[PDB]
């Protein structure tokens, strides 16, 4: 979260009316609570998955300009995480198809599954 | 005799206690039925004669490589996409192959099961499947599109996707991740004499909020009910919550489970349970006239109206007329109509997905492009 | 099944490679205690996993008549071809002693194997 927030909320970014809303099942740790309490009108956290339609509605995904999916770089299996991110893409594109999704893929071979998704 | 039937009300099931032909002969409605009114020693089948049996062979005799399967055209067959490891738990594919080879089909009628998955999983399980007449193993990955390419997935009969890696403690909505992904991998494939959206697949899913990821071209509702969604109603998506739904029906009637278990396993006699119970191996037997009389059960099949003898009743035919003619002539219980999705529309479409209609009435019409379920007897 | 061996003791063991040793030396030694004649001795036939008994047999390999039937005590065919009905006594032992939770459920494959024998 820190690197993305720093580049997105960089002062040189000047005037951008974009509010980053984070949806994650795990509750934020104290360092995350400090980092979220460094940005008030700019960053909101919500607890929930993107594999539940109600949580997507709560984060207002349909009205959201874009959804960015971040993959843990370090994981026991790269393919498993990649398939989880592809699952999240499938859930969001099944909720609201007319959306931009920028995602991270740990493996180059796993990228083809996104092309297989129709939306 | 206790009769099992598909009703829609308790007043239906009440009026099979009482039925007087001398009182209820002339009839037009359910209001006519009132309470009162009157006062070559070749090993072929198993020991029970209930399943097709083979010689216990070696696993290398049923193994095949990719190009070896490419040498063998084997259309009209079933493939099973399995996702197993050494560490992952067994499913039991014996419960898949046995009702699919239930001695109720002829030996040319049997479908050739080709498993696709890790051989390190199938070696552990194959010691219960090694008595069956035609089964192949393609050691690979269902995500590997080359393996599905050299198994003739486009002109198979049905693909089956199973979730063996059932070990997730966290994030259980993400548990069946390599099932819907493998199904989408199958559905987005092209071929040369088409696009493989017409491939009959059934994928085991574990979550009700997860089943609408499979077939989407039309947004129904993000919170659609499980029975109302498209992939469930088309039959291309077997949820596993059906089993926990079975326990309530087993609580209210003790015979739903018995009916379904005899319908689905294809013969579940307790002598078979006892013979499996002592060695966990479907041993073979000789053929007697008592043995061949045991395979007199009826099977489950579909019927194309267009090429069928009922083709004349195919266009605009009343469902009741079709049911009566079939039961009287071929002794086939007309069982439900498997109607195409865009059939009620007027615009000719390319959607080959069909949905399920169970027990239709007399006023229900009939287009010729249907695949009505039936219970064919054994000639 | 070729060898009728009635009047004997079978021991149903439930052992793995990972499971802890019991010590069956403390079973065989008082059962062959030089106080019986050599025709009076009972023929111990172990029934269980051979991967468990190979680890333990290096303390039982000095005894005059002992057999191993590699299998499972739950396997009724193995008990059928050991002459369980005209034996002298069956012994069911719990080797898989590793349960931390639900200790009332710990000896689950002992009473179940005994009921399998009795029916």
């Amino acid at each position: 979260v820190s690197n993305f927030l720093k580049d997105f909320l960089h002062k040189d970014r000047d005037d951008v009316n974009v509010e980053i809303v984070f949806l994650h099942n795990i509750s934020p740790n104290l360092e995350l609570e400090a980092l979220f309490k460094r940005h008030f009108t700019q960053v909101e956290f919500y607890q929930g998955s993107v594999l539940n339609p109600h949580d997507l509605a709560r984060v207002k995904i349909e009205s959201a300009d874009a959804c960015l999916i971040l993959a843990n770089k370090y994981c026991a299996d790269p393919d498993a995480e990649d398939a989880s991110n592809i699952m999240r893409v499938i859930s969001i594109k099944n909720y609201h198809p007319k959306i931009r999704i920028i995602t991270q893929m740990l493996q180059y071979h796993n990228k083809a599954h996104l092309l297989n998704i129709p939306s | 005799t206790l009769g099992f039937f598909i009703a829609s009300d308790a007043k239906e099931v009440k009026r099979a206690f009482f039925y007087c032909k001398a009182c209820h002969d002339d009839i037009t409605d359910p209001k006519r039925i009132k309470k009162c009114g009157c006062k070559s020693n070749v090993k072929k089948y198993d020991s029970t004669g209930m399943f097709h049996w083979c010689a216990p062979k070696e696993i290398e005799k049923v193994i095949l490589t990719r190009s070896e399967a490419a040498m063998t055209v084997l259309s009209g067959h079933v493939v099973v996409c399995i996702f197993g490891d050494v560490s992952s738990a067994l499913i039991g594919l014996r419960n898949l192959v046995m009702p699919l080879r239930a001695s109720n089909f002829h030996y040319h009628e049997l479908k050739h099961i080709v498993f696709v998955g890790s051989i390190e999983y199938l070696k552990r399980e194959w010691e219960t499947l090694h008595n069956f007449p035609k089964v192949s193993i393609l050691p690979g990955t269902p995500l590997s599109r080359a393996d599905l390419r050299a198994v003739n997935i486009n002109l198979c009969d049905m693909c089956v996707i199973l979730s063996a890696n059932q070990n997730n403690i966290d994030d259980t909505s993400l548990q069946d991740k390599e099932c819907i992904l493998a199904s989408l991998n199958i559905k987005s494939m092209q071929f040369d004499d088409t696009t493989g959206v017409n491939i009959p697949i059934i994928t085991e899913l574990v979550n009700d909020t997860n089943v609408q990821f499979l077939d989407q071209d039309d947004d129904d509702d993000p919170d659609t009910e499980l029975y109302l969604t498209q992939p469930f109603a088309c039959g291309t998506a077997f949820a596993v919550s059906v089993l926990d739904s079975l326990m309530s029906a087993t609580y209210f009637n003790d015979n739903i489970l018995t009916l379904i278990r005899t319908l689905v396993t294809g013969g579940a006699t307790p002598e078979l349970e006892a013979l499996i119970a002592e060695e966990n191996a479907l041993r073979g037997g000789y053929s007697t006239p008592q043995t061949l009389a045991n395979r007199d059960r009826c099977r489950v099949a579909q019927l194309a109206l267009l090429d069928g003898p009922f083709a004349d009743l195919g266009d605009g035919g009343c469902y009741g007329d079709l049911f009566c003619k079939a039961l009287k002539t071929y002794n086939m219980l007309c069982f439900g109509i498997y109607r195409l999705r865009d059939a009620h529309l007027s615009t000719p479409s390319q959607c080959t997905k069909r949905y399920v209609i169970t027990n239709p009435p007399y006023e229900f019409e009939l287009v010729p492009t249907d695949l009505i379920f039936c219970l064919m007897q054994f000639d």
